[PDB]
């Protein structure tokens, strides 16, 4: 509540807070089980474009 | 169509003449007002961080 | 203000984000036309009513309540006198009953 | 698609042509994991309003 | 008149018509202001011929049956003394920024898309509403709000609402002349305090 109003004093009633409790800690990736290497060495070392 | 103003109707004027019921009719009338509306808030991380 | 007519209740009911009254009132109807007078000279004095107005049928002078017909015979204690009948413009004469 | 939530398991169904949904179109509700085959519903991750 | 409008439509036209509505909801909430001041009671009684007031003089309130406008003296002095924008802006925009229900189209165009709707009563319902108000009121006393036709002389209204305020009704009948003869003298105090351009 001192976070959300900016203020070290609150006075009586109800206050609605904004999330400052939570942070994450870990990562997590999900790609597709794709295993071969694209050919752009075959395309780039093209003899004739 | 053009607005009805009222009901149309005529009284007649004099210097000397009174009109006095002589009966009555006990009408119960209902009539609507608005008290409150929807009591909304919104959260400020959901809104803009998501 | 509360309803049509002369109030006399209003009954509350709930509602949906808001309130409705049931408004109890007092609507006059079967009109007649009267006769009237605004003072009585009787012996030289005016008459005036204390409460209601000065009404005649045919050529019998009564006082009566103004929102309702209740005719009532001309009495001392239902009149005040308040000077002579030479001022008041429109009076009539008629005698006054005393008990 | 990189972001921060809690995810939970949901009961849409996905065209085929479809992998990213939008209830309202601000936020993405679910998405179609690329190993699994199932769809998962994300969530912020901070809800409730206290 | 861009050459391009709905793309800016489809990506910016929706806050216009959020506070276009918001701008409806203001004109209909005004319209509905105008009824519920001027049109409390729906009864149209007709002005009787001025006849038998008790020597109160109500030709100036009342609309004046010679001309066919429906606006009465006092009312027709109140139109003139309010001059609609009254400023630069009548040279600016040539009075087409007020209401005054008959600006062309060239006005619209002038504001770059802004526009004044008329109000949903006219002029001459409102005078007729006043009139007939008046005439119920003069005529009947307070029995014109309850819904019926209860005449009465001007005499015994003037005696309850002096009742009313506690005085007898022998005050009003000995001294009716003189009462007649200070509310006409304080209407033509009115009158010349309107028309000297204060
Ligand atoms: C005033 O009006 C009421 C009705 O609004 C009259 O009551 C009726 O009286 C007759 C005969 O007594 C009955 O047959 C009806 O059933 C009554 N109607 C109702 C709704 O109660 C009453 O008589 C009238 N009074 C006068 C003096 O005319
Ligand atoms: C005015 O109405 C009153 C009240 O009904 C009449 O007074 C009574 O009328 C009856 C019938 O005519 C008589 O038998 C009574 O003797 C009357 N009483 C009194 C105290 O006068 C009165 O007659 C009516 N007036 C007219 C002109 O018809
Ligand atoms: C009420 O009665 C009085 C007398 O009791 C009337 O007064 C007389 O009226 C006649 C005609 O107008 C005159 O010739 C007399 O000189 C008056 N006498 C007095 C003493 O004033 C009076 O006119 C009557 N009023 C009404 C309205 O009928
Ligand atoms: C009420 O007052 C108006 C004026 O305020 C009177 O109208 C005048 O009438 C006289 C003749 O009676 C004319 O010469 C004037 O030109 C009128 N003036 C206006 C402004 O119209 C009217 O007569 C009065 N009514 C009564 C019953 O006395
Ligand atoms: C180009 O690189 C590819 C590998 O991506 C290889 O197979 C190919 O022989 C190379 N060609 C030349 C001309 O170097
Ligand atoms: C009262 O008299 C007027 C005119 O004389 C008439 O129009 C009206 O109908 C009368 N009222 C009754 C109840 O007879
Ligand atoms: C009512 O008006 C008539 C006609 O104008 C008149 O003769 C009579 O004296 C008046 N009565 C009162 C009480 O004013
Ligand atoms: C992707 O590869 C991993 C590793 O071999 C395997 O465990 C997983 O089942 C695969 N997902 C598929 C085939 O959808």
């Amino acid at each position: 509540t001192k976070c959300t109003l900016k203020s070290f004093t609150v006075e009586k009633g109800i206050y609605q807070t904004s999330n400052f409790r939570v942070q994450p800690t870990e990562s997590i990736v999900r790609f597709p089980n794709i295993t071969n290497l694209c050919p752009f060495g075959e395309v780039f070392n093209a003899t004739r474009f | 169509y053009t607005m009805s103003l009222g009901a149309e109707n005529s009284v007649a004027y004099s210097n000397n003449s009174i009109a006095i019921p002589t009966n009555f009719t006990i009408s119960v009338t209902t009539e609507i007002l608005p008290v409150s509306m929807t009591k909304t808030s919104v959260d400020c991380t959901m809104y803009i961080c998501g | 203000f509360c309803g049509k007519g002369y109030h006399l209740m209003s009954f509350p009911q709930s509602a949906p984000h808001g309130v409705v009254f049931l408004h109890v009132t007092y609507v006059p109807a079967q009109e007649k036309n009267f006769t009237t007078a605004p003072a009585i000279c009787h012996d030289g004095k005016a008459h005036f009513p204390r409460e209601g107005v000065f009404v005649s049928n045919g050529t019998h002078w009564f006082v009566t309540q103004r929102n309702f017909y209740e005719p009532q015979i001309i009495t001392t204690d239902n009149t005040f006198v308040s000077g002579n009948c030479d001022v008041v413009i429109g009076i009539v004469n008629n005698t006054v009953y005393d008990p | 698609l990189t972001g921060t939530g809690v995810l939970t398991e949901s009961n849409k169904k996905f065209l085929p042509f479809q992998q990213f949904g939008r209830d309202i179109a601000d936020t993405t509700d679910a998405v179609r994991d690329p190993q699994t085959l199932e769809i998962l519903d994300i969530t912020p991750c901070s809800f409730g309003g206290v | 008149d861009s050459t391009e409008c709905s793309n800016l439509l489809l990506q910016y036209g929706s806050f216009c018509t959020q506070l276009n509505r918001a701008l409806t909801g203001i004109a209909v909430e005004q319209d509905k202001n105008t009824q519920e001041v001027f049109a409390q009671v729906k009864q149209i009684y007709k002005t009787p011929p001025i006849k038998d007031f008790g020597g109160f003089n109500f030709s100036q309130i009342l609309p004046d049956p010679s001309k066919p406008s429906k606006r009465s003296f006092i009312e027709d002095l109140l139109f003139n003394k309010v001059t609609l924008a009254d400023a630069g802006f009548i040279k600016q925009y040539g009075d087409c920024l007020g209401d005054i229900a008959a600006r062309d189209l060239i006005c619209a165009q002038k504001f770059n898309g802004l526009t004044v709707l008329p109000p949903l009563l006219t002029d001459e319902m409102i005078a007729q509403y006043t009139s007939a108000l008046l005439a119920g009121t003069i005529t009947s006393g307070w029995t014109f709000g309850a819904g019926a036709a209860l005449q009465i002389p001007f005499a015994m209204q003037m005696a309850y609402r002096f009742n009313g305020i506690g005085v007898t009704q022998n005050v009003l009948y000995e001294n009716q002349k003189l009462i007649a003869n200070q509310f006409n003298s304080a209407i033509g105090k009115i009158q010349d305090s309107l028309s000297s351009t204060a």
